[PDB]
This record gives C-alpha cells, structure tokens and sequence, in this order.
RNA sequence: UGAGUAGCGAAAGACGGGUGAGAAUCCCGUCCACCGAUUGACUAAGGUUUCCAGAGGAAGGCUCGUCCGCUCUGGGUUAGU
RNA sequence: ACCGAUAGUGAACCAGUACCGUGAGGGAAAGGUGAAAAGCACCCCGGAAGGGGAGUGAAAUAGAACCUGAAACCGUGUGCU
C-alpha cells in the first residue's frame, strides 16, 4: 500500500514523544574519584571493588 | 542445548573448544558477554576432569582440547593436556567449583556488543 | 557571561545528533562530560571535543572558572547535502542523501 | 546473458576509420559535416 | 650526432653503471646502430652492444586540466673499456 | 512526507601480541573451517598504468578503517633464434 | 525607445567541451571579496578539519563554499491555551 494523504508536521512530532534515549545509569568510583557505570569496573585506574 | 550464540550445531561446539583451550593457555582473554556465560561450564567441567588424574579422565578431556604446544615458560615444551593435568588442577585441590570469574568492561565501539574479561581464579 | 564554540561541517545527519545534545542540555559542565563519555552513540565524541573547546575558551579569552559552569545552549544546524546514487533493480538509479551538521555548544558562569 | 557489444579493435578501424570514410563520397560528406561543426573527433 | 638527449639517474641505473652499462634518452625515431655510432663518437668509447626500449605516455593532471607527458625511447649502452660518461 | 521504516548482493571464525588520537574490520602468530576437472598454474581477445616503493585519510569502499584496484611523490617493460 | 546570466548565440567561464551511442548523430550546468591582497603575524582547544581572541580594513554576519540574501523546509527559547 501506498500513503493516501501527506502526513503534517503536528501528526509527526506526535509520533516522535516516545522516540528517544535514556541516561547511561551511572555512579561514582570511590577510588578513581571519577565516574563510570554500574556493575562495570572503572576506566580510569581500572579498579573493581566487592 | 543452552543457548544458540547464532550458529550451527557444528559451528557452536567447535567455537567453544577453541575458547576453552585458548583460555588454559593465557588464563586470562577479553570476549562477548554471552560467549563467556557459556564458557564457563566448558572450562570448569574440564577442571574437574584434571583433579582425578586418571587415564580415562586423561582421554575424555582430550575429545574437547585442542592440540596447542606452549612454549612459554623457558623450560621445555608441553602442550595444554599437559597444563591443565599438571599445573592448574594443582592448585585448585582444595576449592570445590567456581574455578572462574567474569568481569564487566562496557559496549565497544561500531559494534555495541558488551565486552567482559573471564579469567581463573 | 558566555563563552561558545562551533563545529562547523560535520559528516553526521542532524537529527543523529539531537538524541545526544537533548541529555547534557541544562546540566553542569562537569556532569556533562561524563555523560558524553559514557554514552554508546557515534556523535557523543564529536560533541565531548566541542564541549572541551568552549571550557578552555572560558579560561584563556576570558577570565572565567570551570567549577560554576553550566551548559547553557547545545543545538545543531542543517548543513549542505552531498548528493550520492544508488543503482536499483530493472535498471533504475535512487538518491542518496548523505547529510551535515553544525554543532555549538554555549556555557555560561550564571549572572 | 551475451550481450550486443563485443569490442574488437581491428573491426572498428575498418567500419569506422579514416580511411574508409575517404574511400567513398558519402563518407567524405560525413568528415565535411563533422568540421563545420567544430568536432575534436572526426572518425573512429 | 645528437641523438642522445639527457642520461638516466635512478636506483636501477645505478645498479647498471657498477658493470659498464650506461643508460641515456635518445631520439623516438633513431635505431640503436645510430645510436652505437653516436656514443663512441662523442665519448671516444668502444661499445659492445646496445638495448632500447620504448616507453608509452602517462597521464597526469593539475588542477582540473588532464593531459598527457612526453612518450620516450631508452637507450642502455654496455662498454667493454672506458667509463665516467658523466659525474 | 513515507521514516529513523525496507535493504546492506549466496558462505566459519576465535584468541594473543603490535600500531594508533581512535581497532569486530590494518600487520604478525597459533588453532579451526572451504575449493582442489579447480576458488590452483599459464594464456588469446578486450581494458590501457589498474604494476613497485615511500607517504595520506577530504570524497569513493553499501558499516568501520591507522587500510586499499582511491589521493601525492618517485620508479618499473632490454631479443639475430 | 535591442538582451542583461531560466535572458542574449548551444557556448560571457579551457563549449561543440563533461557525458550518452557500434555508427550516423544528440548535448548541458557553471559570472560578482575589496578602492587597494593590504588574503588573518602571534596566543589557546584538537591528530586534523573547525573554532575563540589579537591584528588588516570604512566595513570580516566582506575570510576565497566570499555584493545583496526572499519562500518552501529544519531547529532553540518564551507570553496565552
């Protein structure tokens, strides 16, 4: 099938509220002092800890 | 099966043998998060083959290991049936299971696939 | 007072690039450091080298501290399209739009 | 599939040269409508 | 006469002048008993024997034009005594 | 606009060491897999420098690319049989 | 009391040219910094492209993708709903 009639930039931006990316879920090394993601080791000094 | 890792029957086996052996060799190797979860029972089974010492167990670990030579140390040559009977299963006697352990690393670049670092413990 | 920096020309679509400036939009220039390096997207290092350039114009043009800072305005721009061809089937070529950004990243000390 | 056009070099001179054009009249009327028009190419 | 034009100075000539050969840039339209003659009459030599070869143009460009370069005819000379026939 | 939607052109890769601003994709090594009346070796037609070395990453490569049949500079084809 | 760059010759510019066809033959698009190159020494972020200052100039939102710079279309922030 074939589109029958334009689509408008109201109808548009309504089908674009849900399209998008969330935070990357991150917390603070308490060795490197500096931040990185959860459940993975810190970049910095390469430290994991627990 | 467990998990199918997106191969064949044959692929999935003969790709598990080469990670399994190529793991003996540096104890240490950087893969997919997935590929390691399966990893895990391959190597950890082979261990419990080598601290019985037997020769049947001898000769039903080497229908899973690969046929390496590991000239790494300066003293002569072994290969890696001769590793896993005489170094590494010496010094798990004592432990019972958990011979591994998975470290988390990140998504890599063009590809997004997380990356983990599987090593003896 | 502010201090900008631009990236002009940048072989990247432009609404690629919105996704990421939409998260450090608001936030305080140390915080949005880690968030561009923590993001698995293809635009979040082109956007971190922008970011840099504005902070260190803060700090040598001006007399400004990098600790108060904040993201004030992050928006991308419509640049010129290369116009490419792709051979289809029964002998028929289609377009190609390989599009182009530009990028400004503004942070302001407050006032 | 074969298609139309198999090159061969000695067939395009013989068809299409100079001197094939020369050696008739209404090939020299071709090389004449071909300078009047300014062409960088005369024959093939 | 003046059938040679400029002498070769390249890795392989180089290699050629350490047995007595020597190469040079002659006319495209001499053959090389011209040539034979030309060399021991300028550089009181006695040549021995004489391999030529011809060379197809190339194309280059600057800028937006396109053309094409000199086609060239070489020349490499072997000698049974004498030498130096340049520095 | 359709829309971040269809597609990305028959197939087995895995790990270690390097280089690098940046590596699933480049170089080296090991194991594994595929053809073998051919995916091997010559060669006519046709194409016309696509061949070699040292450099480069704007565009082309259906992804990436530090790499190339792409860009720059310099080279290479020798007959009495 | 002809045109002023979709006009005027197909061609104001390296045009019967790029390109297309076995061949006869068909055939485009592309003008404009400044009075004067005086075409941005030097410092900072980066591998580079790109940018922020400092200088030239009457003017740089005149920086060679350069006189003026409309509409479609794409974005950021805000008064009322």
């Amino acid at each position: 099938a074939v589109p029958k009639r334009r689509t408008s930039k109201t109808r548009k931006n309504k089908r674009r509220t849900h399209f998008k990316i969330s935070v990357p879920g991150m917390t603070e090394c308490p060795n490197c002092g500096e931040y990185k993601l959860s459940h993975r080791v810190c970049k910095n000094c390469g430290s994991y800890n627990g | 099966g467990y998990r199918k890792l997106g191969r064949t029957s044959d692929q999935r086996k003969a790709m598990l043998r080469d990670l399994a052996t190529s793991l003996i060799i540096s104890e240490r190797i950087e893969t997919t998060e997935a590929r390691a979860k399966e990893v895990r029972s391959v190597v950890e089974k082979l261990i419990t083959l080598g601290k019985k010492g037997d020769l049947a167990s001898r000769r039903n670990a080497a229908k899973t290991l690969r046929n390496v030579e590991i000239l790494n140390e300066d003293e002569t040559t072994q290969t890696a049936l001769q590793k896993l009977f005489g170094e590494i299963a010496e010094r798990y006697t004592e432990r019972q299971g958990g011979y591994t352990r998975i470290l988390k690393q990140g998504p890599r670049r063009g590809d997004g696939a997380e990356s983990v670092i599987i090593e003896l413990v | 007072m502010e201090a900008k920096a631009v990236a002009r020309t940048i072989r990247i679509a432009p609404r690629k690039v919105r996704l990421v400036l939409d998260l450090i939009r608001g936030k305080n220039a140390a915080e949005a450091i880690a968030i561009l390096k923590l993001t698995n997207k293809a635009s979040s290092p082109v956007i971190e080298k922008v970011l840099m350039s504005a902070l260190a114009n803060a700090e040598h043009n001006y007399d400004m501290n990098t600790d108060e800072l904040v993201v004030k305005e992050a928006y991308a721009n419509e640049g010129p399209t290369l116009k490419r061809f792709r051979p289809r089937a029964q002998g028929r070529a289609s377009a190609i739009n390989k599009r182009t950004s530009h990028i400004t990243i503004v942070v302001s000390d407050g006032k | 599939v074969k298609r139309t056009y198999q090159p061969n070099k000695r067939k395009h001179s013989k068809v299409h040269g100079f001197r094939k054009r020369m050696s008739t009249k209404n090939g020299r009327k071709v090389l004449a409508r071909r300078r009047r028009k300014g062409r960088k190419v005369l024959s093939a | 006469r003046d059938i040679l034009k400029r002498p070769v100075i390249t890795e392989k000539s180089s290699e050629a002048m350490a047995e007595d050969k020597y190469t040079f840039d002659v006319d495209t339209r001499v053959n090389k008993t011209q040539v034979k003659m030309a060399v021991e009459e300028i550089f009181n030599v006695k040549v021995a024997s004489v391999n030529i070869m011809n060379y197809k143009p190339k194309k280059k460009r600057m800028g937006r034009y396109q053309g094409y370069t000199n086609k060239r005819r070489k020349a490499i000379v072997t000698l049974k005594e004498g030498s130096d026939d340049l520095f």
